[PDB]
RNA sequence: ACUAUGUUUGU
RNA sequence: GUAAAGCGCACGCAGGCGGUUUGUUAAGUCAGAUGUGAAAUCCCCGGGCUCAACCUGGGAACUGCAUCUGAUACUGGCAAGCUUGAGUCUCGUAGAGGGGGGUAGAAUUCCAGGUGUAGCGGUGAAAUGCGUAGAGAUCUGGAGGAAUACCGGUGGCGAAGGCGGCCCCCUGGACGAAGACUGACGCUCAGGUGCGAAAGCGUGGGGAGCAAACAGGAUUAGAUACCCUGGUAGUCCACGCCGUAAACGAUGUCGACUUGGAGGUUGUGCCCUUGAGGCGUGGCUUCCGGAGCUAACGCGUUAAGUCGACCGCCUGGGGAGUAC
């Protein structure tokens, strides 16, 4: 068991049929995930993301709701593997030779920024470098240094963030999402149910995902 | 009116299929159960039962394989309001061989393949694929 | 109309017993006994079509049951159809 | 308040 | 569904199709045999004209038909059943369902009268029109016809067309609960029959309001219109015709199956009914939407999805739903 009490469900009436498997019977309509169903499939999407981080794999923590950004951020810096806590890019995965080129320009604004020409020049010009920073930051910083494709994508909302999902889905990216009752279940290979909103279920999602991929790169 | 039992068994195993049933029931007759035995043992449907004293309802467990309808086409063939009977020589092959044809012949309802060996005709019952 | 009374006649007249509801012969005098009792109010309202529909029902079922019973045992058929005065 | 019409034929 | 195409709707004969079990038959069906299926032609191996065309040997084929023997799963026939389909009975419910009577209130118009006075009415603006013969306004009384404000609601009922003031009489259908009964009695339906908005027609009434036609005034280049002032048929009633509508969900009927969400209406079971509540279960309805389908739009358990039965209809645009 080992997470009760943190996570329930959505309404009823915001139910995607395709998460009967996982519901539990409804208490006041609200649906109740089925942990006992829980713990076995987030054990093997664990087991998986220990495997692909044997594998030296990147993995991609994708949270956008403001809940869950901080948590996202920090459990990736943590297991040091990169993440997206902010509005997700369509195509940044899809259109990487693109975005590749976004993320190089936002290199190269943190070299002049702390030591390259950043008050050498003019200042409203200056500070407008400044802030298309924070905003190309806050947008990427958390993939700076992908180099390439991830290998793996850890998803807080399968159906907030389904354009990631479907993005990973036909770039053959394996998707490790926690499928709250409102999602459909279909893009995730590795379907997690559970609170996709919930601080300390999402915290506890991301703790222990964290742990598995550093004991994954050992 | 519910005049083709048969065609109301090959679609319930359709929509079944298509819906991801593990089971599908319906009322029993003893032409659906032979049907449902020459399926069993074509491997289209895992298993079936005939619970049931004096209203059966048959019940066949559908099968799927790799997440996916082990039965992909279910057609019937000779309905009520167009029988179709077939000579021994011009059986006809689903799927090059690859499906069934459920033919009723004089020595019981048996596969197309069956039928061929036995050298005997009968009614195409229905394409399964 | 055909009301309780007249209902729980008929069918002990026409049937085994005061449960035997069902039989042919026991729905062709029930219908027989409204078609006879909506007689008088057609003869009065010739223009009540939406209740001629539902009399033309009786007179559509009636026929279907003593077909029904005439194929299946003529003997009963002949003697209800003389007990009633049928066939026109 | 309430007007009508716009010759034929191409690249 | 929108491209051509679902009859306006229904009942229903013939016909087509038909739940489930057993027995029997062997008609359909299947198997075998035998006979026949002219030769030529076609096709396949060959052969001969120097080759080819052509000629020619043999074989296959002639997919058919008939007879005999056999098979009996399915369909059919016959017999006996069974209960699921269908129907009957018991209790109850909702409803603008229909037909026939009666009645109420508001309003319009008209008639008579009182007060009262120079406008009223109408329009974009006007004018026609009405008004000192007393209008319009206001009040009283009376007559008459028609329709039923609010309720009123992607509410309800009806096969469809359609149906709403209230009351009574006669009457149809639907639905629900629990049982009992009959024991495929069913589905569809060419012909046939019935119902079928409005307009229209006939006979007889009625006639307030509205109003085709028509008249006048405007507008306009014209205005056989739109607008204004009037106004006949008609609209109303009874009976009898007609039988057509974008009679539409532009979607035939019946049956089965296939994720959901939010409502409405109308029953019904249980439970904490604590009170209009919770959990089920029906019928009918509205919106959104999944798979699937679709040319797309979109439909999507009330399908335009997956199927089965039967019917109707389409085969480029016009000519023409016209002529005969
Ligand atoms: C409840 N189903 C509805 C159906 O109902 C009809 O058949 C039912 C049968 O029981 C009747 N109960 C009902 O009274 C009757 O109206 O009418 C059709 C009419 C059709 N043009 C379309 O319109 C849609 C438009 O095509 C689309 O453009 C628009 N966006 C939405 C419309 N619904 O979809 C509806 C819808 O399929
Ligand atoms: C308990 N609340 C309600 C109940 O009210 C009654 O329930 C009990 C009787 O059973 C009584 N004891 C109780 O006093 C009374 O309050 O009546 C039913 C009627 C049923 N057709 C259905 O309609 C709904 C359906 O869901 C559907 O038909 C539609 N979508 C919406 C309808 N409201 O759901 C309601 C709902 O269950
Ligand atoms: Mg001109
Ligand atoms: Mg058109
Ligand atoms: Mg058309
Ligand atoms: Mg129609
Ligand atoms: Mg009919
Ligand atoms: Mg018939
Ligand atoms: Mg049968
Ligand atoms: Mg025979
Ligand atoms: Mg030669
Ligand atoms: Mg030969
Ligand atoms: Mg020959
Ligand atoms: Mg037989
Ligand atoms: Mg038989
Ligand atoms: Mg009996
Ligand atoms: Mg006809
Ligand atoms: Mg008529
Ligand atoms: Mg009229
Ligand atoms: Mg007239
Ligand atoms: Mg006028
Ligand atoms: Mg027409
Ligand atoms: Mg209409
Ligand atoms: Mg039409
Ligand atoms: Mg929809
Ligand atoms: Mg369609
Ligand atoms: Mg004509």
């Amino acid at each position: 068991m080992l997470k009760a009490g943190v996570h329930f469900g959505h309404q009823t009436r915001y139910w995607n049929p395709k998460m009967k498997p996982f519901i539990f019977g409804a208490r006041n309509k609200v649906h109740i995930i089925n942990l006992e169903k829980t713990v076995p499939m987030f054990n093997e999407a664990l087991a998986e993301l220990n495997k692909i981080a044997s594998r030296k794999g990147k993995i991609l923590f994708v949270g956008t709701k403001r809940a869950a950004s901080e948590a996202v951020k920090d459990a990736a810096l943590s297991c040091d593997q990169f993440f997206v806590n902010h509005r997700w890019l369509g195509g940044m995965l899809t259109n990487w030779k693109t975005v590749r080129q976004s993320i190089k320009r936002l290199k190269d604004l943190e070299t002049q920024s702390q030591d390259g020409t950043f008050d050498k020049l003019t200042k409203k010009e200056a500070l407008m470098r400044t802030r298309e920073l924070e905003k190309l930051e806050n947008s990427l910083g958390g993939i700076k240094d992908m180099g390439g494709l991830p290998d793996a994508l850890f998803v807080i909302d399968a159906d907030h963030e389904h354009i990631a999902i479907k993005e990973a889905n036909n770039l053959g990216i394996p998707v490790f999402a926690i499928v709250d009752t409102n999602s459909d279940p279909d893009g995730v290979d590795f379907v997690i149910p559970g609170n996709d909103d919930a601080i300390r279920a999402v915290t506890l999602y991301l703790g222990a995902v964290a742990a598995t991929v550093r004991e994954g790169r050992s | 009116s519910m005049q083709d039992p048969i065609a109301d068994m090959l679609t319930r195993i359709r929509n079944g299929q298509a819906a991801n049933k593990a089971a599908v029931t319906m009322p029993s007759s003893k032409l659906k159960v032979a049907i449902a035995n020459v399926l069993k043992e074509e491997g289209f449907i895992e298993d079936f039962k005939v619970e049931g004293d004096t209203k059966p309802e048959l019940e066949l467990t559908l099968k799927y394989f790799q997440g996916k309808a082990v039965v992909e086409s279910i057609q019937r063939v000779s309905r009520p309001g167009l029988r179709i009977y077939k000579r021994k020589d011009e059986l006809p092959k689903v799927m090059a061989g690859l499906g069934i044809a459920v033919v009723s012949t004089s020595k019981g309802v048996m596969t197309d393949r069956a039928a061929r060996q036995a050298g005997l005709g009968g009614e195409i019952i229905c394409y399964v694929a | 109309s055909l009301s309780t009374e007249a209902t729980a006649k008929i069918v002990s007249e026409f049937g085994r017993d005061a449960n035997d509801t069902g039989s042919t012969e026991v729905q062709v005098a029930l219908l027989t006994a409204q078609i006879n009792h909506l007689q008088g109010h057609f003869a009065e309202h010739k223009k009540d079509h939406h209740s001629r529909r539902g009399l033309l029902r009786m007179v559509s079922q009636r026929r279907k049951l003593l077909d029904y019973l005439k194929r299946k045992d003529v003997a009963r058929y002949t003697q209800l159809i003389e007990r009633l005065g049928l066939r026109r």
